[PDB]
């Protein structure tokens, strides 16, 4: 019946720079919360429990304080290892996580556009794909217009790690139409907003050219 | 003055060493005489923190029992991870007695008396002691036999009452008898236990009653264990050096807490003398001969029920099951009001 | 803080069941239970149960509905939990995780299995189209890639020139489609002046379909 309220669900901040995350218990539970840390792609790892304890083996830069309902976990110098979700866990019960990753300067995406290869155009089906390479922050809208037109619903998109030396994001968007649909227009164009842009950035190209 | 401290305690009781009955046997050379004139002081405007949960005296009491059955038990086979044990399996002498834990020079046993103590937090009405009243180590599981009650209303005892992972002991203030029968010459395994239905239903709805408090005020239900070995799924004890296993479906039955018929009434349990056991110690399985022969009968007061509550996020009930498997917390249940401390 | 060790990876469709195991000790003295947890693609880690290895004793997620048993053999080593009934919604990886020896609580997990992943659906096994992604005949820096599609199930390992170019390389998480396949991107950015003299090839390796591709991607001549 308890409810554990963490926050925030997201920041940044530089190498080097102070981080600290707080988790907010509906009731009392004295010092039986714990905290985790996990990596894209790993299981978690225990960084302190019963609320003080740092566990061993965990660097000292991490740091857990707080009782009755209210808790926090600390990073004193943020470093590039320490990029991962974090969060608290009451028993069965666990926070809402929080990413953290590397402030830089805000980087413009590189943008392109791929059309469909010929040998998928045989197999019934056109895909699109808009490269935005090496941004931050992760923040970005594409935008797929299919001769000026809008397009929504038709579009997936994935997004690469923070890498870890240039602490920049990469996005993938892809656009999927029947082939004869895909016949049926001239130009296909993806429109990029990003923070780094001045002016939303536009690639395309027309059909057969 | 003194200082909350741990140190070997002995035992004393009023084993008979000419019996040939296991327990007595084993008092007989591992504790001494009891004390004729214990002597009990009560201290005044005195107030002392307890907690039945982080009790040394539980770990000693727990090495006692287990040297108690490793020296008096004899199963024809003892299998153990890869070792074969094969060794005579003679029929033994078999009924529990009281055992009292004692402190030596230097130490004394505080005891706390609020009646409705709940086994942690602080006491307001404590005495000092030499030695704890008689406890007999009962090994049983699900249900606490032959133990104390609590002294004026149904006591819930956990360490954490929200921590799903944590047993909970139920102390009852009124023992249901359960009186148990392998009746003499069917299946010679094939034994019953037979509780007073009208009595065990008002306790338990007593018991849902004061779960309802610790618990906003939820539904409370009962159900059968989720799983586990048969020691732990079913009541296990030994009666007469005989391995009992009975089954309890029916007394944790939620429409008898209004009045359908046969509520009331004699309730039957099922159950079986095992010859192949898991031995409780943890020693791995054991194997003793078939039944003694002839009327295999127990009479026993239910005392307390160990339970486990399900985990999960639920806002609507909460489930509880009948439990057990750590024989620490049998010791537990009766060592709560105690605490050793050292004399400055 | 040594890792436990999992089964392998598992797909199923719905209505099956699926065991999962856990070896957590050397089959060479109070015993913390093993916990078992999931979480799901971009979802919060969930508690599913713990297990006591001295005598079997469990504690379900209410809300599994029975669905859910755990196990452990006889040398107490090795720790199985079961899932019956599966649907898509139980896709997901698998975890049990185990508190430190010397600990006090239950719950602080010092010890986790490296995950087991488990995917319930409808779909048949199915190796990938590879695609080129050409690069672009309008000229610094340029980019290239290889469009995986529609396999199932994941994973697919993409190198690119038999693993010897890992620079610039970056290789998209896979995006399940509506259809119940999975499709990736991978892409490499290269110089330019390089279009023309070297040889661009996307490995990609579909195991559980037992696919192998070796795609050359090559700019579209007009
Ligand atoms: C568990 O018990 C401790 C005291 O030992 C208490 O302070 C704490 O509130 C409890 N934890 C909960 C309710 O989660
Ligand atoms: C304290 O406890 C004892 C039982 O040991 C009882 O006889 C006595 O009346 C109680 N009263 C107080 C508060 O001293
Ligand atoms: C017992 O009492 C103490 C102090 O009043 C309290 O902190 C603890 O939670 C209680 N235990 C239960 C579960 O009743
Ligand atoms: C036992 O405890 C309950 C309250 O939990 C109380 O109502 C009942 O009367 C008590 N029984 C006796 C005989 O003291
Ligand atoms: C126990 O049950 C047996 C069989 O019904 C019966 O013969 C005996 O009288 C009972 N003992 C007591 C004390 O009720
Ligand atoms: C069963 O228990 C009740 C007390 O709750 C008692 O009134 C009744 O007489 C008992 N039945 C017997 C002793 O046969
Ligand atoms: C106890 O009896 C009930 C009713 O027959 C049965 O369903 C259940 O499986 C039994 N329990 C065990 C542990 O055998
Ligand atoms: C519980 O009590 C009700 C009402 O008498 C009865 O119908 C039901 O069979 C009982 N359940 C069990 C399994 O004992
Ligand atoms: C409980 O005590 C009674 C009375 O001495 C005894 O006859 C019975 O066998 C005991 N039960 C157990 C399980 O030891
Ligand atoms: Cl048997
Ligand atoms: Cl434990
Ligand atoms: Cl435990
Ligand atoms: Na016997
Ligand atoms: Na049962
Ligand atoms: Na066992
Ligand atoms: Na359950």
């Amino acid at each position: 019946d308890i409810q554990m309220t963490q926050s925030p669900s997201s920041l940044s901040a530089s190498l080097g720079d102070r981080v600290t995350i707080t988790c907010q218990a509906s009731r009392g539970i004295g010092k039986d919360l714990n905290w985790y840390q996990q990596k894209a792609g790993k299981a978690p790892k225990l960084l302190v429990s019963d609320a003080s304890t740092l566990e061993g083996g965990v660097p000292s830069r991490f740091s857990g304080s707080g009782f009755h309902q209210d808790f926090s976990l600390t990073i004193s110098s943020l470093q590039a290892e320490d990029v991962a979700t974090y969060f608290c866990q009451q028993y069965e019960t666990f926070g809402q996580g929080t990413k953290v990753d590397i402030k830089r300067t805000v980087a413009a995406p590189s943008v392109f556009i791929f059309p469909p290869s010929d040998e998928q155009l045989k197999s019934g089906t056109a895909s699109v794909v808009c490269l935005l390479n090496n941004f931050y922050p992760r923040e970005a809208k594409v935008q797929w217009k299919v001769d000026n037109a809008l397009q929504s619903g038709n579009s997936q998109e994935s997004v690469t790690e923070q890498d870890s030396k240039d602490s920049t994001y990469s996005l993938s968007s892809t656009l999927t139409l029947s082939k004869a649909d895909y016949e049926k227009h001239k130009v296909y164009a993806c429109e990029v907003t990003h923070q780094g842009l001045s002016s939303p950035v536009t690639k395309s190209f027309n059909r057969g050219e | 003055v003194w200082k909350d401290a741990d140190t070997t305690l002995f035992c004393a009781s009023d084993a008979k060493a000419h019996e040939t009955e296991v327990h007595n046997v084993w008092a007989t050379h591992a504790c001494v005489p009891t004390d004729p004139n214990p002597q009990e002081i009560h201290l005044e405007n005195v107030t002392e923190n307890f907690n039945m949960w982080k009790n040394n005296m539980v770990e000693q009491m727990q090495e006692d029992v287990i040297s108690l059955w490793d020296q008096s038990l004899q199963p024809c086979v003892k299998l153990t991870g890869g070792s074969v044990i094969k060794q005579a399996c003679p029929k033994i002498s078999f009924d529990p007695i009281p055992i009292h834990y004692c402190t030596p020079a230097g130490y004394v046993i505080l005891k706390c008396n609020d009646k409705n103590f709940n086994g942690t937090g602080p006491c307001k009405n404590v005495s000092s002691v030499q030695c704890t009243h008689g406890i007999k180590p009962v090994v049983s599981t699900q249900l606490l036999l032959n133990g104390s009650l609590a002294e004026e209303e149904i006591i819930i005892r956990t360490e954490n009452i929200t921590d799903n992972a944590k047993t909970i002991i139920v102390h009852l203030n009124k023992s249901v008898e359960i009186n148990c029968t392998r009746p003499s010459n069917g299946d010679i395994r094939k034994a019953y236990c037979e509780i007073n239905g009208t009595k065990w239903n008002k306790v338990l709805k007593q018991v849902t009653e004061k779960l309802k408090e610790h618990f906003n005020n939820k539904t409370i239900i009962f159900q059968p264990p989720s799983g586990g070995d048969l020691e732990i799924t079913m009541h296990h004890f030994n009666c007469r050096g005989e391995f009992f296993y009975c089954n309890t479906t029916q007394l944790f039955n939620n429409t008898c807490i209004e009045t359908m018929k046969g509520c009331n009434g004699t309730i039957t349990l099922p159950c079986k003398i095992k010859q192949i056991i898991n031995m409780w110690q943890g020693t791995g399985q054991a194997m003793y001969a078939p039944p003694i022969d002839g009327k295999i009968n127990c009479v026993s007061n239910i005392t307390g029920i160990l339970l486990t509550r399900d985990g999960g996020e639920n806002n609507s009930t909460e489930i509880f099951r009948p439990g057990g498997g750590n024989i620490k917390d049998n010791w537990r249940s009766e060592l709560y009001k105690y605490k050793v401390v050292q004399i400055e | 803080q040594v890792q436990l060790v999992q089964s392998g990876a598992a797909v199923r469709k719905p209505g099956a069941s699926v065991t999962v195991s856990c070896k957590f000790a050397e089959d060479d003295a109070p015993e913390h239970f093993i916990h078992f947890l999931r979480q799901a693609p971009g979802q919060q880690l969930e508690w599913l149960a713990w297990m006591n290895p001295t005598n079997g004793a469990v504690n379900y997620a209410w809300y599994l509905n029975g669905r859910v048993t755990a196990t452990r053999d006889r040398s107490m080593t090795t720790a199985f939990l079961e899932v019956k009934s599966l649907r898509s919604d139980d896709t997901a990886v698998y975890y049990c995780a185990r508190a430190q020896k010397r600990g006090r609580s239950e719950w602080a997990y010092a010890h986790w299995g490296q995950g087991t992943p488990v995917v319930v659906s409808s779909a048949s096994t199915k190796g990938p189209s590879v695609f080129p992604l050409a690069p672009s005949s309008k000229s610094g820096t340029a980019a290239l890639g290889c469009l995986v599609k529609d396999y199932f199930p994941e994973p697919v390992t993409v190198s690119w020139n038999s693993g010897a170019l890992t620079s610039g390389v970056h290789t998209f998480p896979a995006v399940l489609q509506s259809s119940g396949l999975y499709s990736l991107s991978s892409v490499v950015t290269v110089p330019s002046s390089s279009l023309g003299t070297q040889t661009y090839i996307c490995n990609v390796n579909h195991k559980p379909s037992n696919t192998k591709v070796d795609k050359k991607v090559e700019p579209k001549s007009c």
